[PDB]
């Protein structure tokens, strides 16, 4: 076999990374805190 | 002179044109060269005789 | 190399050669140098009063 | 070079700056990945989004980020000056980055720079009096086994030659964006001659496992 | 024993490096990932650690430090703070082509290995730093993690087990210094990427105040294959200590430059002449070899004709064997100008925490430019040898050291050619 | 009034004496008679500093730039 | 229990846990030459002059922030200690221009004292010497950023104790400017404390600037006025 099995890479636009990052928001651990919301509140 | 710009203020090209000799020149004329402690003596044969300095 | 007049120089078509860096007052063996210094507003650093005691100069 | 701001309007806030509420939802995903206590850790992805939204970032973009991310603005200035993506100065729509340091120049980057220079006309490290053809030369990208290589915004161009340089430049002058893949064989990381690496179709999950 | 081993098929670590059969969760399933895996993951993590230390896995990424002992110190009992696994994905030391292709074609074995490492030491999630120059392969990785999450495979209660694990990927703002260990830590933080002090470890205090660990793509990708195979199989290739497999990747002055997987020990000349064509113009055409990366001194022809490719052999060659830039160079070319281009790379990429790397790299750049023009005296060139000895062991990160060492190799080997350039300019002004 | 100097009628304004302990100072001042004001010697304070608490997890010590 | 023994040049002394090598050396009296440490500021291992050799160690430990483990022995005056100090002093003195007369810290420099008592005397790297143009910080400070050795003492003190959060590092390599990027007039409280904490003549007093020099002035007792803190 000498056949290329990407070209799913071809159709990539600009915002697609954060598009996917929004697409994969849920089923996520509860983001453990460090006391407050920030070291300066 | 000696091979020490920490005691002898070095010559002009390295004094100017160089940073380390400018620094040693400056602090050598202001502070004076540091001297280790102690009490010494010497004496030479001056034409008057035993010139001693303590 | 004869050491007489204690005169000043200046730059080629230029300003006054001194800086008021006080090295001469720092090393003068009679404290015959007295340099009271202020900068002028032009940015180039200057003096007020440059003083040599010709009485006190050991040359 | 030139790390004084030198205000000169098109800067000096208020310069009008904005995002999309859809991009605000992107920013909510961005500060949804990071845990509580370190809300300021998303400075790098949010300012990456700012370069994605505007081809060069002005001062009011940094001011808007300093509003949003509860950050002191000087750290935003530091990260904007520090790295290499964030061209705070205006460039073309497409931006040309010629990667050439150690393997690339040792594999004849001279003809590549010649072809770019006497094809585009403007010089290295400079701009052009139009868009989409502003050029700098750059350090390594990673694809070292190929020719001294070309990068445009989020695309590569690998394994070239000065006539293919001129052809891809002419296609960009026509606006027809070329293929993202390389030219002249080895579409993947191939030994382009004998191909003495793996050839057989692999076993997969077939071989011997231990203590199942 | 063998003749220090050679690659025979089915002992390759992973196929489909370049363009081949499949790329999907179905593709990794057909290639042997997510196979017999959860029973191993629930068998006990210290068994996995014993498998890793049985393999004798030498540390990747140019470090060479034992990964098994590192993760065994990372088997500390828990605190009131999480534990993070960080994966470096930068191809520095130009000449590299290390894992751009790995992240383009096999992401899911990295998913395997990072799940194994996260469950292996009580970790909780994995941050994966990619070079930001790789947006297409980055979105490919994003689609792969999308399919992996959406297949009900990992996430909270990965494979429905009693263990949660997630992977977050951070794009690069663009820096070779972010390829380092602790400058990566402050690049994640939101600061500028600059390291910290070493006796407070990132294994002690890493990502914001948690004991984390940082590993190469290669260690993570080779990890679950050893966990699914038998013990000491990686310790059965070539020598004993420096054993197993490695990417021998050659760019530069060779016919059809490329990348191969091989075993750990191989003759260099036969490695070159059998895999990527040969040497351009024959074996007697060339002049020298830089193995070990851009952080490594050069090797001349008369030595490299017989030196077998091994860690201990290149320690005896007094060179720092990193990874994947194991290339050659020809004879008629300005190696002075090429090494000067490498010093230009070093000056364009270093932070300014430590004074001496900044100062020494600028001095070496200006003085090597003078040596390209050939203007100075040989006392100055021996002074450059002196200061290239003097810079080393005075920094935070090893970039100053990797700037010092090629100057050392060039001075140790190509001294009369430098004398020739100086004589050229002396007779030119004369 | 002619040169602009520090014309002073103070012979004793240019002395400084180097001592080892405070007892030597008290004995010397009572030996040579004139009055003395002795200030107390104020040493520095050995203060605890630590890089880990400089870069900890949930405290307020966070330099945010280095 | 609560006592850790270190052998400064053989001599044993008791050191509390959690403290640096430098507090032990000051406990026995040794001033390690230092530029970026401060005894009231947070510690960051930048200046590299704090190097010292502990035996059976190939690397050289930066003793500005090195913690003290069990039972040490330290060579303060080893040969490579002197080599490392001469080397770091040799590195610092290239990109610092010839300004010691027109500077304002003539008797009060730090490069000068430690270059006398630790460094070499015949410089190398005969050309180079980058020049960085300053900013307009404010009316209170005269600012020559060319003499800035980038020791990062103003930034740490500013952002922690002043909290003004405006001194920024811009760039990399030789081009690393300290200060606010957009030339904001640095006007805040305690903005006059910085002119002395800057260990080199990068920052100085605006009214005092070209008037006098510390070897002339005598030093005299006084207590703070207009404020009841003293
Ligand atoms: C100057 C410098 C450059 C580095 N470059 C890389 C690099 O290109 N790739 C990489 O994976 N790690 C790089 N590292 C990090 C180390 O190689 C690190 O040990 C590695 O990520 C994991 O090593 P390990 O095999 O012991 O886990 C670099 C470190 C330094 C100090
Ligand atoms: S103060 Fe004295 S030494 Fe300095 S520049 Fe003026 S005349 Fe020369
Ligand atoms: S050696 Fe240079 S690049 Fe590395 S941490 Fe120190 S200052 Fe930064
Ligand atoms: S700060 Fe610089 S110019 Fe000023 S006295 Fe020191 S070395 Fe000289
Ligand atoms: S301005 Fe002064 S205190 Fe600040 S980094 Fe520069 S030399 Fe240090
Ligand atoms: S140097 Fe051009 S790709 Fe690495
Ligand atoms: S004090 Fe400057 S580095 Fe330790």
């Amino acid at each position: 076999n000498t056949t290329y099995k990407n070209l799913q890479h071809h159709d990539y636009s600009t915002y697609t990374f954060l598009d996917l990052n929004l697409d994969l928001s849920k089923f996520r651990m509860p983001q453990p805190s460090s006391g407050r919301e920030s070291p300066r509140h | 002179k000696v091979d020490d710009a920490k005691v002898s203020p070095p010559k002009r090209a390295e004094m100017k044109t160089s940073m380390e000799s400018l620094i040693h020149h400056f602090k050598l004329y202001t502070e004076g060269y540091q001297v280790p402690p102690g009490a010494t003596y010497t004496a030479i044969e001056a034409p008057k005789g035993e010139f001693g300095v303590y | 190399r004869f050491r007489g007049e204690h005169a000043l120089r200046r730059y080629p078509s230029g300003e006054e050669r001194c800086i008021a860096c006080k090295l001469c007052e720092a090393v003068c063996p009679a404290q015959a140098i007295t340099i009271e210094a202020e900068p002028r507003a032009d940015g180039s650093r200057r003096t007020t009063r440059y003083d040599i005691d010709m009485t006190k100069c050991i040359y | 070079a030139l790390f004084v701001h030198r205000d000169t309007p098109k800067n000096n806030p208020e310069t009008p700056f904005d995002f999309t509420p859809e991009n605000y939802k992107r920013i909510e995903a961005i500060v949804k990945n990071y845990p509580e206590g370190h809300k300021a850790a998303a400075v790098l992805p949010v300012l990456d989004l700012a370069q994605r939204q505007n081809g060069w970032l002005p001062i009011s973009a940094m001011n808007k980020v300093a509003e949003i991310l509860q950050v002191p603005p000087m750290r935003v200035y530091e990260v904007a000056t520090f790295y290499t993506m964030y061209n705070r100065k205006p460039v073309g729509k497409y931006h040309i980055q010629v990667c050439t340091t150690t393997p690339c120049m040792l594999r004849n980057s001279d003809s590549i720079l010649e072809a770019i220079q006497k094809k585009l006309g403007i010089k290295v490290g400079e701009t052009t009096p139009d868009k989409l053809f502003t050029l700098i030369e750059v350090e390594c990208l990673g694809a070292c086994v190929n020719a001294p290589m070309v990068q445009i915004n989020d695309n590569y161009y690998e394994d070239l030659t000065p006539k293919d340089i001129e052809e891809i430049i002419d296609e960009l002058k026509a606006g027809k964006i070329p293929k993202p893949g390389p030219r002249s064989g080895r579409f993947s990381c191939e030994p382009a001659g004998g191909l003495t690496s793996l050839t057989e179709p692999p076993k997969g999950p077939g071989f011997g496992v231990q203590a199942g | 024993k063998t003749s220090f081993g050679s690659l025979k098929d089915e002992d390759r670590i992973f196929t489909n490096l370049y363009g081949r059969h499949d790329w999907r969760l179905k593709g990794a399933q057909s290639r042997g990932d997510w196979y017999k895996t959860k029973e191993i993951l629930l068998k006990g993590p210290d068994w996995i650690l014993g498998e890793v230390k049985t393999s004798g896995l030498r540390g990747r990424g140019g470090a060479g430090f034992p990964t098994g002992l590192k993760w065994s110190f990372m088997n500390k009992p828990s605190d009131g703070r999480p534990k993070y696994l960080v994966v470096n994905a930068d191809e520095g030391e130009p000449g590299t082509c290390k894992d751009r292709e790995i992240i383009r074609h096999d992401p899911h074995k990295l998913v395997e290995g990072c799940l194994v490492g996260g469950r292996a030491m009580g970790a909780r999630a994995a941050y994966i730093y990619i070079r930001g120059e790789f947006y297409n392969e980055a979105s490919n990785l994003q689609v792969a993690i999308r399919e992996a999450y959406e297949a009900g495979l990992i996430g909270k209660n990965a494979c429905g087990s009693g263990y949660d694990f997630d992977v977050f990927v951070v794009r690069g703002a663009g820096a070779y210094i972010c390829g380092e260990e602790t400058a990566l830590i402050e690049s994640i933080e939101g600061k500028q990427g600059k390291p910290r002090l070493k006796p407070p470890f990132p294994a002690d205090v890493g990502v914001f105040g948690c004991p984390t660990t940082v590993a190469n793509v290669e260690t993570v990708a080779v990890s679950p294959t050893i966990c699914r195979r038998g013990g000491a199989w990686f310790a059965s290739f070539g020598r004993e200590r420096n054993s197993g497999t490695k990417l021998f990747n050659i760019s530069g002055h060779v016919n059809n430059p490329c990348t191969v997987e091989e075993e750990m020990s191989v003759p260099l000349k036969e490695l070159i002449e059998k895999h990527a064509g040969g040497v351009t113009g024959g074996w007697d055409n060339l002049l020298a070899v830089i193995p070990g990366g851009s952080s490594t001194p050069l090797i001349p022809k008369s030595v490299c004709e017989t030196v077998l490719m091994d860690f201990d052999a290149l320690i005896q060659a007094q060179t720092g064997l990193g990874t994947a830039a194991v290339i050659v160079m020809d004879r008629s070319t300005d190696i002075v100008k090429a090494i000067a281009r490498l010093i230009e790379f070093y000056k364009h990429e270093s932070c300014g925490q430590c004074t001496p790397c900044r100062e020494g790299v600028d001095w070496m750049n200006k003085v090597m430019a003078r040596f390209v023009r050939g203007d100075a005296r040989p006392a100055e060139i021996d002074s450059l040898w002196e200061i290239s000895k003097q810079i080393e062991g005075h920094t935070i990160c090893a970039l100053g050291d990797g700037a010092a060492w090629p100057v050392q190799g060039l001075i140790r080997h190509f001294r009369p050619e430098l004398e020739e350039r100086m004589q050229r300019f002396a007779q030119q002004h004369q | 009034p002619l040169m602009g100097w520090a014309s002073t009628a103070d012979p004793l304004s240019n002395l400084v004496l180097t001592f080892s302990t405070k007892e030597d100072a008290i004995a010397f001042a009572e030996k040579n008679g004139w009055s003395y004001d002795v200030e107390e010697r104020k040493v520095p304070k050995p203060k605890s500093k630590s890089y880990g608490a400089n870069f900890s997890w949930n405290k307020r010590t966070r330099v945010s730039t280095k | 229990s609560n006592l850790i023994e270190v052998f400064v040049d053989g001599q044993s002394v008791m050191v509390e846990p959690g403290t640096t090598v430098l507090q032990a050396c000051e406990k026995v009296g040794m001033q390690i030459p230092r530029f970026c440490y401060h005894e009231r500021l947070s510690v960051a291992g930048n200046c590299r002059m704090c190097l010292v050799e502990i035996e059976k160690a190939p690397k050289v430990v930066a003793a500005c922030a090195m913690p003290v483990m069990k039972g040490w022995n330290i060579l303060t005056n080893s040969e490579k200690t002197k080599k490392a100090r001469e080397g770091v002093m040799e590195f610092l003195l290239a990109n610092h221009p010839l300004d010691c007369p027109i500077c304002d810290q003539g008797g009060e420099c730090d490069l000068q004292d430690q270059s006398m008592m630790f460094g070499s005397d015949r410089s190398r790297f005969l050309e180079g010497k980058r020049a960085v143009e300053d900013k307009n910080i404010g009316p209170l400070v005269k600012t020559i950023m060319t003499r800035c050795i980038q020791c990062t003492r103003c930034i740490r003190f500013a952002s922690e104790i002043a909290g003004v959060d405006d001194l920024g590092t811009t760039g990399r390599g030789n081009d690393m400017q300290v200060g606010t990027y957009i030339e904001k007039m640095f006007m805040s409280e305690l903005s006059g404390n910085i002119i002395d904490i800057c260990p080199v003549g990068a920052l100085t007093s605006k009214p005092y600037a070209f008037t006098a020099r510390p070897w002339e002035t005598r030093k005299t007792e006084s207590i703070d006025v207009m404020d009841a803190v003293g």
